[PDB]
C-alpha cells in the first residue's frame, strides 16, 4: 500500500504502478 | 507533490534524491539528519509483494539537488551507503508500519548553501507543533498528479488532520506511529504528496527558536489528491528512540 | 546548526510560503 494504489475492503490484493 | 509549487533555490537544504545506479532513476526522496546518515521510508528500500529488496549498492545519494534530472555539476553532491537500517518491526505485511529507515553514508557529507540538515524533534517541540490544523510542509520530485512528473523541485504546505477523521477516511489500520494530513473535502483547496515522493520529509518551522524539525517521512495514501483521503506520514518523534539507538 | 537554512534563516531572508506556515500556528485572519 503505497501512495499509488487503492482500497483493501473485499479485494484484499493489489498490483504495482507503473510509467 | 500535487499541486504544489515549484521550490524556491535553497529552500530545503536537508532534501535528497534516492537514485537508481541501474536502470539510473529516481527511487524516492530522503533527508540528510547528519553529516554522514540520511532518514527515508522503509518501503523505500524493503516491499517483498513487489519484490523491491535493494541492497547498498543497487543505491546512490544524491544531496543539493533542485532538478530533477540534471547533473548539477557544481553544487549537488553524490554518495554511496556505507549501510541500510531498517526498522526491525517495519510492516510491509499490514499497513507500513513504522515505515522507517536511515543511511549511513559512507563517506562525509560536507555542507554547503543547499546541503544542511534538518533538526529531529524532541518530546515537547513535537507536543506543541503536531495539532490538527497546524501546516507542515512536503517537499519531493514526485507525480503532478494520479508534464506529469516536474523539472523542479516542488513544494506544498499541508494542515494536520485528527486521527478520527484519519481513521475513517481509509480501512486500513491506522497506528499510533502514523498521522495523516491534508485538506478537506470542503476546505476549498488541495495539494498531496504523490508516487516518488515517498521517504520525503514532512518539516514544520518552530516559531519558538524558529528551526524547522522533521515531523514526518510520506509513507502512503489512496490515489493523489482526491477528496476525503489524506496522506499518511510516519511519526518520526514516535520512532526516535530506535534513531538514537542505531547512531 | 540544524535546521538553519544558510539562504533563509542565517542572513533573516523569508521564504515566499513559510508565512502561510507561521500563520496556523497561532490563525490568521
Amino acid at each position: 500500500l503505497d501512495p499509488r494504489s487503492f482500497l483493501l475492503r473485499n479485494p484484499n490484493d493489489k498490483y504495482e504502478p507503473f510509467w | 507533490i500535487v499541486e504544489g509549487s515549484d521550490a524556491e533555490i535553497g529552500m530545503s537544504p536537508w532534501q535528497v534524491m534516492l537514485f537508481r545506479k541501474s536502470p539510473q532513476e529516481l527511487l524516492c526522496g530522503a533527508s540528510l539528519i547528519s553529516d554522514r546518515w540520511v532518514l527515508t521510508a522503509a518501503h523505500c528500500l524493503l516491499y517483498p509483494p513487489w519484490d523491491k529488496n535493494f541492497t547498498e549498492n543497487d543505491l546512490l545519494v544524491r544531496i543539493g539537488k533542485h532538478s530533477r534530472t540534471r547533473y548539477e555539476r557544481n553544487i549537488e553532491k553524490i554518495s554511496m551507503l556505507e549501510k541500510i537500517y531498517i526498522h526491525p518491526r517495519y510492516n510491509w505485511r499490514e499497513n507500513l508500519d513504522r515505515d522507517i529507515a536511515l543511511m549511513k553514508l559512507k563517506k562525509p557529507v560536507a555542507f554547503s548553501d543547499y546541503i544542511h540538515p534538518v533538526c529531529l524533534p524532541d518530546r515537547e517541540t513535537a507536543a506543541s507543533l503536531l495539532q490538527a490544523g497546524y501546516k507542515g510542509r512536503v517537499t519531493g520530485w514526485g507525480n503532478l498528479k494520479e508534464k506529469g512528473q516536474p523539472s523542479v523541485l516542488q513544494v506544498v504546505n499541508l494542515p494536520i488532520v485528527e486521527r478520527p477523521v484519519c481513521k475513517d477516511s481509509t480501512r486500513i489500520r491506522i497506528t499510533d506511529n502514523m498521522f495523516c494530513a491534508g485538506y478537506k473535502p470542503d476546505e476549498g483547496k488541495r495539494g498531496d504528496a504523490c508516487e516518488g515522493d515517498s521517504g520525503g520529509p514532512f518539516v514544520m518551522k518552530s516559531p519558538f527558536n524558529n528551526r524547522w524539525y522533521q515531523m514526518g517521512i510520506v509513507s502512503w495514501g489512496e490515489g493523489c489528491d482526491r477528496d476525503g483521503k489524506y496522506g499518511f506520514y510516519t511519526h518520526v518523534f514516535r520512532l526516535k528512540k530506535w534513531i538514537q539507538k542505531v547512531i | 546548526d540544524c535546521g538553519l537554512r544558510p539562504l533563509f534563516e542565517k542572513k533573516s531572508l523569508e521564504d515566499k510560503t513559510e508565512r502561510e506556515l507561521l500563520e496556523s500556528y497561532i490563525d490568521g485572519r
